[PDB]
RNA sequence: UUAGGGUUCGAUUCCGGAGAGGGAGCCUGAGAAAUAGCUACCACUUCUACGGAGGGCAGCAGGCGCGCAAAUUGCCCAAUGUCAAAAAAAAAAGAUGAGGCAGCGAAAAGAAAUAGAGCCGACAGUGCUUUUGCAUUGUCGUUUUCAAUGGGGGAUAUUUAAACCCAUCCAAAAUCGAGUAACAAUUGGAGGACAAGUCUGGUGCCAGCACCCGCGGUAAUUCCAGCUCCAAAAGCGUAUAUUAAUGC
């Protein structure tokens, strides 16, 4: 009783659930980006739908209308930030045009393995989770976090990590204490 | 000693099944005995029993 | 090694409270180096040298919020004038924080039977 | 007899004997073949696997061979046992029957006097042998002499 | 066909409403005397004494023998068949013993080569049947 | 035979499980799996090698 | 739930109504046909020195019965409100099962671990090939090497009404700890529908499986078990109801 906090679910399972061309699909990425479980690959496609949801309803309407205007330049504004897109689309048809991978390479996950923060894919997961990264100066434990356009130059390395400076190990901090 | 040598040359792994035939010729006893199911129970020594809900009251 | 642990300290969004003669804000806090959160009177000691308080005994403060990662942590403050202006003003609890407070009175529930049984009598 | 009562036969000697395993200790029963004594281990092993089968009970030949196999059949028809991966409801050998080890995982132990003996000396099994509860040996009497 | 005026309405509603007499589906959930009817009023499961054992036959494509069971609900006072689930379950299950009863996975309608039983077993007193043939417990005394 | 229940099952051999070594599981076994595919093998399913075969031991 | 038109549910946080064992009648008051007010009857029931006097949880805890089925006979007025002769303070603490904070709680919803990075050995592929190899990629192994971290253990402490959880840290001169990482994932499946075995034992129309079509009579792709493989995963089956599938 009188509690107001909300809740509602984001993925969403496909219907028919054994199909080869799906299966295929699934697991492909699956591995390729270090996925966890097809959990993921269905909380992506969650957002990707809603997204061309609108800007359908949107696309549909008499130019100069209301909600056409306000909405539709939100919509494609946050769709050039999260980077899912070039600033040069604007005619809401783009919008449409997007497909999973572009959602997925933007996970924090992804873009480790790109400016040569780790070695593979799996290793970069570890690496974010065991408390080894920043995006400004802020510690991200997270690799599901979405990294925007204007933040991916800062990522770098955290400074409590020994990788950076501080603190060293557990390993060595272990031995020293033994001897 | 060839107890281990035995084990060590064995589990190089061929071929492959002699754990098999010797409940298989446990099984070979003839029309007879029971099968109770004596099948799992296990606990640790330690074990409690209490009426709690509890009471009646009066 | 190449650390020393420090305390650095700042204040946000300041009033100055005239009705209740206190000022009221919101701590800041940095803490490089210092192994886990900073302790209440370290923070209270770095405040009143600060914003040059007669004593220690006058500042209050109260709340602390640590942040993921890192070390950093916010609070809510309080500098009053005169320990007389705390003690009236401040609550209870946060007078017994500090050992200001008011020794206990008994567990509500004994007080609660007893008025019961007092209904019945006349006298 | 009258009574039936957690033992089937009994008669006379299980009502006796019983109480005497039901405290623990040791004793030897002069008694011919007419019992068939299969009743005391069918008992024994109900203790140790009812309740905490952690516990190790033992039956020991006469000499090797054939009842090793015999007794082997019939007290796996007692009823296998489910446990976690190994576990394991009765391990045999040596021999002549069923051979040479299994020797490790288990509850409970079908071997012979030499066997045995190793496996109880020997500072690296010495495990075991706290945990074994609760040994038994068959006709000594025309078999020892 | 049907009309097709603009004032037609009034025609177009009492026709559909005579009309959803003759569906099937519609007839079940909105007749309130299913339910009775039903040995568990409409609820997903109920308990019940047993009473005795009893083979089945089948119907005669495939020739087995089944193992089935009598019951007795006890909050509606009904006897009823059902079947026991899985090899050798039937020594789980004793006579004058509590039991819960489930359906059989269709709803009022019976699972082929069984005549006439349509009604699932699930515990026996206070335990699963599939904790007892896929035996990870076993059986209380009482 | 109805003055028997239960009959099938008892009379199987008992054989009870070999022991194994642990598998990857979270992340680890997707990565195994995506191996034992798309990877190592450049026939892989489709028909030609199915991602299960058994050698013919049998004349059926 | 859904392209759309619709179908179905709404006891239950907010708003309105009615009720306080069943019926009726009434007093006080600005306001009540008030039941933690009164009077009478009916049903039920308690204490008694038998002369009498009482009771009403569909308030919070907790029982009993019932049923397929639902929590502590906790802590507190600190927060949010109401009542009042009332600010706090002065020795000088108004009440509150409203309400908050904990316990139990895989109804439901979100985030997220159960390993990562390398040597040799071994196989597979590739280019340059004289096919002698060389370069070189991927994969698998031999209990071989390195680094890092949580579960957890503990505080100068912080949190809180007081405690707990979360967050922070393992010295700032000064404070622990993974290798079989035993600190070891499960629940349903493999003839078709529908992703996945022409494998090996057992049974022989029996035992059982099977929502449907079907399988079992000694070469059982379906049963009972091993081994291997597939789907979802801290979750997974089963029944019942309902919506979509249904332009039935």
């Amino acid at each position: 009783m009188r509690n107001y906090n909300n809740f509602n679910r984001v993925w969403k399972a496909p219907r028919r659930p054994f199909e080869k061309e799906r299966l295929d699909r699934e697991m492909k990425l699956c591995g390729q980006y270090g996925l966890r479980c097809k959990r993921e690959i269905w909380r992506v496609n969650m957002t990707l739908s809603k997204m061309r949801r609108t800007a359908r309803l949107l696309l549909t309407l008499p130019e100069n209308h209301p909600r056409r205007q306000l909405e539709g330049s939100a919509i494609m504004r946050r769709c050039h930030d999260y980077g899912f897109l070039e600033e040069e689309k604007d005619k809401l048809d783009y919008v449409l045009s997007l497909t999973v991978p572009d959602i997925l390479e933007r996970r924090l996950q992804t873009v480790v393995f790109k400016h040569g923060l780790a070695k593979s894919v799996h290793h970069a997961r570890v690496l974010i989770l065991q408390r080894h990264i920043a995006v400004a100066k802020q510690i991200v434990t997270i690799p599901s976090f979405i990294v925007r356009v204007s933040s991916e130059h800062h990522i770098a390395f955290a400074d409590a990590s020994p990788f950076g400076n501080g603190r060293p190990g557990r390993v060595k901090r272990v031995k020293r204490k033994a001897a | 000693s060839d107890d281990d040598a035995g084990g060590n040359s064995a589990n190089n792994k061929t071929a492959g099944a002699k754990k098999v035939n010797k409940e298989h010729a446990g099984q070979r006893n003839k029309k007879e005995r029971s099968k109770e199911d004596e099948i799992r129970e296990r606990s640790n020594v330690i074990a409690a029993t209490a009426t709690v809900a509890e009471w009646h009251k009066q | 090694q190449k650390k020393k642990a420090e305390v650095t300290v700042r204040t946000s969004q300041f009033k100055v409270n005239k009705l209740l003669n206190r000022k009221q804000f919101i701590v800041e806090v940095n803490h490089p180096g210092w192994c886990g959160t900073v302790p209440a009177k370290l923070i209270r000691s770095r405040l009143a040298s600060l914003y040059k308080v007669a004593d220690e005994n006058q500042i209050s403060v109260f709340g602390f919020k640590t942040k993921f990662g890192g070390g950093k942590t916010t609070g809510f403050g309080l500098i009053y004038d005169d320990l007389a202006a705390l003690k009236r003003i401040e609550p209870n609890y946060r007078k017994a924080r500090l050992g200001m407070g008011k020794k206990k009175q008994p567990a509500r529930k004994s007080v609660k039977e007893r008025r019961n049984r007092n209904k019945k009598i006349r006298g | 007899e009258h009574d039936y009562r957690v033992a089937f036969n009994p008669d006379n000697w299980q009502r006796e004997l019983l109480d005497i395993v039901d405290g623990r200790g040791s004793a030897v029963v002069c008694a011919p073949t007419s019992a068939g004594k299969t009743f005391i281990s069918y008992y024994c092993m109900y203790k140790a696997l009812r309740r905490t089968n952690k516990k190790v009970v033992v039956y020991l030949a006469p000499a090797r061979a054939l009842i090793n196999q015999a007794v082997a059949d019939v007290c796996a028809r007692y009823g296998s046992k489910k446990y976690k991966n190994p576990g394991r409801y009765i391990y045999g050998a040596l021999g002549g029957a069923d051979y040479h080890q299994f020797h490790d995982s288990c509850q409970v132990l079908l071997t012979v006097p030499e066997t045995f003996e190793t496996m109880l000396l020997s500072p690296k099994y010495t495990d075991w042998v706290e945990l074994i509860d609760y040994v038994i040996l068959d006709e000594i009497h025309s078999m020892e002499s | 066909t049907k009309a097709n005026g603009q004032h037609a309405a009034r025609k177009l509603v009492r026709l559909r409403r005579k009309n959803r007499w003759a569906d099937k589906g519609w007839k079940k959930s909105h007749t309130f005397v299913a339910q009775k009817a039903n040995p568990f009023g409409g609820s997903s499961h109920a308990k019940g004494i047993v009473l005795e054992k009893i083979g089945v036959g089948a119907k005669q494509p495939n020739s087995a023998i089944r193992k089935c069971v009598r019951v007795q609900l006890i909050k509606n006072d009904k006897k009823i068949i059902a079947f026991v689930p899985n090899d050798g379950c039937l020594h789980f299950i004793e006579e004058n013993d509590e039991v819960l009863v489930s359906g059989f996975g269709r709803s009022g309608h019976a699972v082929g080569d069984i005549p006439g039983v349509r009604f699932k077993i699930v515990k026996v007193s206070n335990v699963g049947l599939y904790a007892l043939y896929r035996q990870k417990k076993e059986k209380p005394r009482n | 035979s109805l003055a028997r229940a239960g009959k099938v099952k008892n009379q199987t051999p008992k054989v009870a499980k070999q022991e194994k070594k642990k598998q990857p599981r979270g992340r680890a076994f997707k990565r195994l799996k995506y191996t034992q595919r798309y990877l190592a093998k450049t026939l892989k399913p489709g028909e030609k090698l199915h991602m299960n075969k058994q050698p013919p031991g049998k004349a059926g």
